[PDB]
């Protein structure tokens, strides 16, 4: 599922702005 | 209510450009607070829980390094988001209430928000209800009619920069990213997540960006996960040019249409960039039960209030490793940083 996809991107953490 | 928002914007306006022409300069020192705990680190600098020493009023003390500043070429960035910060006033915004520099750092005092980060509730919740959603949503709609008003652009709209206060209202910070111009501009900047189309494509944009970007974060808060994500933002934009998207089965409708209309491509039919500018958000069928008023003077009661324990408890954040604040005894970039 998109879910389980999610889950599984590595990036499911805080973000940080592109540099 | 028209009349009184054309009205409110007026003075808005007025009062903005008066502080934005005669910005307020050191206004503080830093033994004039006592260091409590890190509230968040990265290569942004350092937030820091500070108590007044005198007063007892807690605060968000962010501590830049200019050495540091001038390394990540962030110059410009850092003068303008004390600038800003200055000089706008709302509801949804977190105040700057104190700023001054030394030999070596520059010191923001923003207002402390016990409540913690959208970003740790949102992941911990899992979802956030539509009506819970909303709520948030309408904080960030008020909020863009505010500062597009002054020409301002955040370009950084995401979970992680929205924190949850005392009654469960939403505090906008970091204005790192943000720009006050009138028409277009080119810059790459933000979070790849929540980039629109046009800023990723060389071309050129405008404040229309901030509106795709409410998109993202009313399909994020909504769905748990972002609309367009991937293992890497080469792929992300990948997915965000397509603008191909799916929408969860537990979307409601009136949701998805709202979001079509934010998450537009066409930059010349998304919704809060066509005549009836902002008004088109505001009255979809989605904000159908969105009292805006009240939502702006805060008396619409919260759905969800963040546990406090108390105004310098931190338990609602995480926990990083403290590190000395130091001071050169020689003066290290007063040219660049004249201005702040
Ligand atoms: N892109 C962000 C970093 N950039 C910043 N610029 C100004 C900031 C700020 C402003 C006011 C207050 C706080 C932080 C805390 C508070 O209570 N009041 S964070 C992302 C970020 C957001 C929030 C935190 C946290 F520190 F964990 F909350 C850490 C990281």
């Amino acid at each position: 599922t998109t879910y389980a996809d999610f889950i599984a991107s590595g990036r499911t953490g805080r973000r940080n702005a592109i540099h | 209510e028209q009349e009184s928002v054309k009205e409110f914007l007026a003075k808005a306006k007025e009062d903005f450009l008066k502080k934005w022409e005669s910005p307020a300069q050191n206004t503080a020192h830093l033994d004039q607070f006592e260091r409590i705990k890190t509230l968040g680190t990265g290569s942004f600098g350092r937030v820091m829980l500070v108590k007044h020493k005198e007063t007892g009023n807690h605060y968000a003390m962010k501590i830049l390094d200019k050495q540091k500043v001038v390394k990540l070429k962030q110059i410009e960035h850092t003068l303008n988001e004390k600038r800003i910060l200055q000089a706008v006033n709302f509801p949804f915004l977190v105040k700057l209430e104190f700023s001054f520099k030394d030999n070596s750092n520059l010191y923001m005092v923003m207002e402390y928000v016990p409540g913690g980060e959208m970003f740790s509730h949102l992941r911990r919740i899992g979802r956030f209800s539509e009506p819970h959603a909303r709520f948030y949503a309408a904080q960030i709609v008020l909020t863009f009619e505010y500062l597009h008003s002054l020409d301002l652009i955040y370009r950084d709209l995401k979970p992680e920069n929205l924190l949850i206060d005392q009654q469960g209202y939403i505090q906008v910070t970091d204005f790192g990213f943000a720009k006050r111009v009138k028409g277009r501009t080119w810059t790459l900047c933000g979070t790849p997540e929540y980039l629109a189309p046009e800023i990723i494509l060389s071309k050129g944009y405008n404040k229309a960006v901030d509106w795709w970007a409410l998109g993202v974060l009313i399909y994020e808060m909504a769905a748990g996960y972002p609309p367009f994500f991937a293992d890497q933002p080469i792929q992300i934009y990948e997915k965000i040019v397509s603008g191909k998207v799916r929408f969860p089965s537990h979307f409601s409708s009136d949701l998805k249409d709202l979001l079509r209309n934010l998450l537009q491509v066409d930059l010349t039919k998304r919704f809060g960039n066509l005549k009836n500018g902002v008004n088109d958000i505001k009255n979809h069928k989605w904000f159908a039960t969105t009292d805006w008023i009240a939502i702006y003077q805060r008396k619409v009661e919260a759905p969800f209030i963040p546990k406090f324990k108390g105004p310098g408890d931190t338990s609602n954040f995480d926990d990083y490793e403290e590190e000395e604040i130091r001071v050169s005894i020689n003066e290290k970039c007063g040219k660049e940083f004249s201005e702040f």
